[PDB]
C-alpha cells in the first residue's frame, strides 16, 4: 500500500536487531564515544534519503484486475545512509578500525530486510538490492587528536529497489493533512474531475420483448411486442 | 660572504626562543641512516588549512583523505640538503634511547629556496601519525 507506512516498517526492520542508530539526521556526529555498560562505542547517524525513481508501470503480471478499481504496481528506490565516526584518539592507524564488523553489520541488515517480505508490507511483490558502497572518507570537519587530524568516517549506503502493489482507494486526505487541505480551489477557475464512485445495485428493471415468429431482430419497433416490465425487488415499484 | 651569514642568522634567530611564543615547533630529521639530525633553532611554523582529496596511493578509489601541510619559514641552510629526502618530525619526544616515541610525522612536500641564506619549506603530514 502507501509508502509512509511501508517506509516506517523499513526503518523499523533496519534498527530492529542489526544497526544501533543513536541519532537520525544529515550530519557527522561530534559527540564523544558513547559509554554503555562501561564500554565505549563510536558515534553514528542515519540519513534517510528521499524516495526516488517512483515509477508506475501498469505492465506486470502480478497486477490483478479485480474489477472494482484499477490496481497499479509501483517501483521505488529507498536509500538509507549509515555513517559511523571513529575517533583518531583511540584508532591511530586506518587498518585497526573495525571495517570487517561494519561490513558484517551491513550484510546482516541486507539479509534481514530482504527476508522480511511479509513483515514490511503484505503488498510487496519484489525487493532487490543495488550494490552497496562502503567508504572510508574522512569526517566533514571533525578532528580528534593533536595536529587536528580528521577522524575516520565509515559510510555505508543501502539502496533497496522495491516493487509493490497500490490502488487509488488507498489514498485519502488524512495522509496529506499537513501538506494539502482537502477540497481546495482550482488554480485557473476550472472544475475538478470527480473519479468514478463505486456503484451499488439497489434495484433492477427488466423490459423484455416478445419477438415475431421467424427470428428476433431487435431494431424495428413493429417486430416485437412488449410483454411485461419486471422489477426484481417488488419494493422498487413506486420508488424510482 | 654567505658562509658566516647563515651562522649569524642562526645566532640572531636564537633570540626568538628566549621569547615564549606558541608558533615555535621542534623539527627533527633522520638524515643519516638510523639516527637523527635536529635543527638548532626552535623555529616557527604555520599551518596551511586542510583539503579533502583522494588517496595518493590510488587516486581513483573509494578511500579518501585530507591533506594536511605545515609551512616552515625560517630554517637554516646549514642543515644537509639530503635531510629533506628523509621523513621529518614536528614536536617529537626522544627517550633514554636513540629512538622517538611520539611526534607529528611529516614529509618535505615542496622546497622554497629563493633566499640564499635560509630554506623555507612546506611539509605534508603523513596519512597515519603517532599523535
Amino acid at each position: 500500500m502507501t509508502k509512509p507506512s511501508l517506509i516506517s516498517a523499513k526503518i523499523l526492520q533496519h534498527i530492529n536487531s542489526i544497526v544501533w542508530l543513536q541519532s537520525k539526521g544529515i550530519q557527522e556526529p561530534l559527540k564523544p564515544d558513547v559509554i554503555v555498560n562501561n564500554v565505549a562505542y563510536p558515534p553514528n547517524v542515519i540519513a534517510e534519503k528521499p524516495v526516488t525513481n517512483i515509477e508506475v508501470i501498469t505492465n506486470s503480471s502480478m497486477i490483478e484486475n479485480t474489477g472494482g478499481v484499477r490496481q497499479f504496481l509501483c517501483k521505488a528506490v529507498f536509500e538509507y545512509t549509515i555513517v559511523w565516526v571513529f575517533s583518531r584518539e583511540v584508532y591511530k592507524t586506518y587498518h585497526q578500525i573495525p571495517r570487517s564488523q561494519i561490513q558484517d553489520l551491513l550484510v546482516f541488515c541486507q539479509q534481514f530486510v530482504i527476508s522480511a517480505y511479509q513483515g514490511i508490507d503484505p503488498d510487496i511483490t519484489n525487493i532487490d538490492l543495488k550494490p552497496s558502497q562502503v567508504l572510508v572518507k574522512p569526517t566533514e570537519d571533525v578532528n580528534s587528536d593533536v595536529s587536528n587530524s580528521s577522524s575516520w568516517s565509515v559510510v555505508a549506503d543501502l539502496r533497496f529497489m522495491i516493487e509493490f502493489l497500490t490502488s487509488l482507494d488507498e489514498f485519502l486526505p488524512i495522509d496529506f493533512n499537513k501538506i494539502q487541505p482537502p477540497t481546495w480551489e482550482l488554480l485557473d477557475d476550472l472544475d475538478p474531475i470527480v473519479p468514478e464512485q463505486p456503484f451499488t445495485l439497489n434495484g433492477l428493471i427488466i423490459s423484455l420483448n416478445k419477438s415475431e415468429l421467424p427470428k428476433v431482430r431487435a431494431d424495428e419497433s413493429d417486430t416485437y411486442q412488449l410483454e411485461e416490465i419486471l422489477y426484481i425487488p417488488p419494493t422498487i415499484e413506486d420508488q424510482i | 660572504l654567505y658562509s658566516n651569514l647563515i651562522n649569524v642568522k642562526q645566532k640572531v634567530i636564537s633570540i626568538r626562543e628566549k621569547l615564549g611564543d606558541p608558533r615555535l615547533k621542534s623539527l627533527v630529521f633522520e638524515y643519516p641512516a638510523g639516527q637523527l639530525f635536529r635543527v638548532t633553532p626552535k623555529l616557527k611554523v604555520s599551518m596551511v588549512p586542510k583539503n579533502m582529496i583522494g588517496l595518493p596511493l590510488d587516486s581513483k578509489s573509494n578511500i579518501t583523505i585530507s591533506a594536511d601541510d605545515y609551512y616552515i619559514t625560517d630554517v637554516s641552510r646549514n642543515v644537509p640538503e639530503a635531510a629533506f629526502r628523509t621523513r621529518a618530525w614536528l614536536d617529537p619526544v626522544i627517550n633514554d634511547s636513540g629512538v622517538i616515541v611520539s611526534g607529528i610525522n611529516c614529509r618535505c612536500h615542496v622546497i622554497n629556496d629563493k633566499s640564499g641564506l635560509s630554506y623555507d619549506l612546506i611539509l605534508r603530514k603523513e596519512r597515519e601519525v603517532r599523535v
